């Protein structure tokens, strides 16, 4: 809705930024994805603290990868450590597509949105992490 | 038991070497611990169970988990030349509360005392009074201490018990043959509230 | 029961007023007081005069066979060792030790004890070869655990005994070193240690190229051990440790009491000097490292012609590395061999570290003071 | 296995064998508890394998 949806300028920490670049890089052309742990303050500030990743596949991002089981499983670990984090959004890497969101990537983003209203979608370019511009 | 996270203590003592609990009390304790896991789940299924050895420079074998399989893997290695240190195991349950699964659950320790207490009585009576305010109570299963001397452990439990919302009890199972099955007598069904 | 009580009654009957001790064992088993049973056996085997006799041998055999989980093998294993020294027949003994080694209650270290004990038995009988193979196997098993203090040390003494029997002193001294690191007085008889320590002390000196005198000072096993002969012998080791030709050699009259030292007296005096090249260069000069020949020469009270030749042997062993310049009358050390902790040594290192700290602070100010524009 | 040999006669008394029988009753029940643990270990290893299998499956097809 135009009356409550505003963009989320993401403050990305060292732990998230490095994690995402490395994970995509090794998998190539197998694409990796995951949920992002962080905290949400303001009506627009998201700090991305840390990430864990979902199943890689040789077709890359798909509906099959996204299951509530992985997420639910993680949350139980979050309690046990005594970490508080709610889910800020999700990430993926596209070596096999550009920054444009692929047809399977939108499907995957819609599911993740149902769980956290404020959801962000990130393209990582693992390939570019080899060169000095990322 | 019912929305409670518990740490279960198994004895390491020289007294475990006895034939009174067949074949040996060390091996018997494995049967006992699985009774404690199974009983707690039976009453309500919403609780967690852990296992600590007080062997050597006290090591947590396994932390709070609903899984009986995890506890049982860890129990087979044990120090049969060790000795029970009652005082240190309480300390391990204190640390556990800050960061555990079931953070918001209640606090209880169920302890076996299969051998006399090693840690000075006075220190322990006094320890109980601090423990009442944080709201963790200790329930002691006594069959080792009673043979030698009068129950010191009784004093500890008395002072401890107040308002906590969880209670404590001294349960006595006999020092002679009764096998592991004696664990039924314990507050793993006999437990009550403090509030 | 008539488990262990049946054999035990036969034994109990024959001893005098030792019967009462025997009766305790029989009840504690019957009650199912296996923990009290474990302690009981250890006290029990010491007291009876019947024990040295055949009834006890037979009793331990029935005891072990019957119990591998009733009571632990570790207490029974300890019992068989006390008996096995008493016997007049080692052949039969050897056989019995092995017999006991069967199963385990839970985990008890008892397996190794039997193996070490068979090694001890072999050595006396005169089967050296056999002693050796078993010694090699146990040595690994013991070493692995941090929990073995005492057991590993008796085993190590046992290997030194085999080397000593041959009479080859060089080999003996080396093997003995592994014992010196492992040493502890507890559970190691006062007497085996005593004989070994006196022999060793003599042994190192006789060697052609073995030097660990500094190590010997460190351990109380050779140091605290003293006898008439021993007072002079430790003073000779001390002389050696510091690296003084002159102290060592003055002692010569005493040496004669031992003829071993007297045969290879020649070798002994040359060796101190060979050491001196290494000792003098690391200790006294920070600033220089070169030594004159003439110093050795007077000290040894050995001619000039010989020292040049002795110095050459010194370099070949590797106590010192360097070059010799004859025409300058110096032997220059590029390097000095590491040496085990010595009394002189520790003092020099501290002195040199102090000189070093002070220079580095002075120098730091110079380096910082100049080149201002790059210094950020 | 161990019993029903003539060697057993020599080594041990009869009383040792009957007492060993009494210990056995408790020992079997414990072994039954151990059944539950072994199954539990087997599933944990498998789960790692299951994760691995998802990846192998897609490549194998078209």
């Amino acid at each position: 809705a135009p009356a409550v949806d505003t963009a989320e300028q993401v403050y990305i920490s060292s732990l998230a930024l490095l994690k995402m670049l490395k994970h995509g890089r090794a998998g190539v052309p197998m694409e990796v994805m995951g949920l992002m742990l962080g905290e949400f303050v303001d009506d627009y500030t998201v700090r991305v603290i840390d990430v864990f990743a979902m199943p890689q596949s040789g077709t890359g991002v798909s509906v099959e990868a996204v299951d509530p089981v992985f997420q639910a499983k993680m949350l139980d670990m979050l309690k046990q450590t005594g970490r508080p984090e709610m889910v800020v959004g999700w990430y993926h890497s596209h070596p096999g597509f550009g920054c444009w969101l692929s047809g399977v990537d939108i499907n995957t983003q819609q599911s993740f949105e149902a769980l956290s209203e404020r959801a962000v979608a990130v393209v990582v370019d693992p390939i570019q992490s080899v060169k000095g511009k990322v | 038991m019912v929305l409670e996270s518990t740490m279960v203590c198994v004895d390491n003592s020289e007294y475990m070497r006895n034939g009174d609990f067949l074949p040996t009390r060390l091996q018997a304790q494995q049967d006992a611990v699985n009774i404690v896991c199974h009983s707690k789940t039976r009453s309500n299924p919403e609780n967690n169970v852990g296992l600590i050895t007080l062997a050597n420079d006290c090591e947590v074998l396994t932390t709070l988990t609903p899984d009986t399989g995890r506890i049982l893997s860890k129990l087979h290695t044990v120090q049969p030349k060790g000795k029970i240190t009652f005082c240190t195991g309480i300390r391990v349950a204190h640390l556990a509360l800050k960061h555990r699964q079931g953070k918001n659950h209640k606090m209880r320790i169920i302890a076996f005392v299969g051998s006399p207490v090693e840690d000075n009585e006075k220190d322990l009576v006094k320890l109980a009074k601090r423990l009442k305010k944080e709201k963790v109570n200790v329930d002691i299963i006594n069959f080792g201490e009673e043979e030698v001397n009068t129950e010191k452990l009784t004093a500890f439990v008395n002072t401890l018990n107040g308002k906590d919302g969880t209670g404590s009890h001294l349960v006595t199972v006999p020092p002679g043959p009764s096998l592991a099955d004696a664990l039924i007598s314990s507050p793993i069904l006999a437990g009550e509230g403090g509030a | 029961m008539k488990d262990v009580p049946a054999f035990l009654q036969q034994s109990q009957s024959s001893g005098p007023g030792q019967a009462a001790v025997w009766h305790r064992l029989e009840e504690l088993y019957t009650k199912k007081l296996w923990h009290q049973l474990t302690l009981q056996v250890l006290d029990f085997v010491q007291d009876p005069c019947f024990a040295q006799g055949d009834g006890l041998i037979k009793l331990y055999e029935n005891f072990i066979s019957e119990f591998e989980h009733r009571v632990n093998p570790l207490s029974l294993v300890e019992i068989i060792l006390h008996v096995v020294r008493q016997m007049t027949d080692p052949n039969v003994a050897l056989t019995f030790l092995e017999k006991t080694r069967e199963k385990v209650k839970s985990s008890d270290e008892a397996v190794i004890l039997c193996k070490t004990a068979i090694g001890a038995l072999k050595l006396n009988i005169g089967d050296l070869q056999a002693t050796k193979e078993t010694i090699e196997d146990v040595e690994e098993m013991l070493n692995n655990l941090p929990g073995v203090t005492s057991v590993h040390s008796r085993f190590y003494d046992l290997s030194s005994k085999y080397y000593q029997t041959i009479g080859n002193h060089a080999s003996y001294y080396k093997d003995a070193l592994r014992f010196l690191g492992c040493v502890d007085i507890k559970d190691l008889p006062v007497s085996e240690q005593q004989e070994r320590a006196f022999t060793l002390g003599l042994a190192g000196l006789l060697g052609e190229g073995v030097f660990n005198f500094g190590e010997l000072l460190m351990h109380p096993v050779l140091e605290s051990l003293r006898n008439t002969d021993r007072q002079w012998l430790i003073d000779t080791l001390y002389a050696f440790n510091s690296g003084d030709v002159d102290r060592f050699q003055t002692l010569k009259s005493a040496w004669g009491q031992q003829p071993d030292l007297a045969a290879n007296e020649a070798q002994l005096l040359r060796k101190i000097q060979l050491l001196c090249l290494m000792e003098m260069t690391f200790t006294r000069p920070a600033n220089h490292r070169q030594l004159t020949f003439e110093e050795i020469a007077k000290s040894a009270k050995i001619t000039v012609n010989k020292v040049e030749l002795l110095v050459m042997k010194a370099l070949s062993v590797g106590l010192v590395r360097g070059s010799i310049d004859e025409v300058d009358k110096r032997v220059h050390m590029t390097w000095v061999q590491p040496r085990v902790l010595d009394l002189q040594q520790i003092k020099g290192m501290k002195d040199r570290l102090e000189l070093w700290c002070t220079d580095v602070k002075s120098m730091e100010l110079l380096v910082e003071h100049q080149a201002q524009d790059i210094l950020t | 296995e161990q019993d029903g040999i003539g060697e057993e006669v020599l080594k041990m008394s009869t009383e040792e064998i009957v007492q060993r029988t009494r210990l056995l009753d408790s020992e079997i029940k414990i072994m039954k508890s151990e059944v539950l643990r072994v199954t539990h270990e087997l599933q944990a290893m498998k789960d790692k394998i299951k994760e691995n299998s998802e990846k192998i499956k897609v490549n194998k097809t078209l």
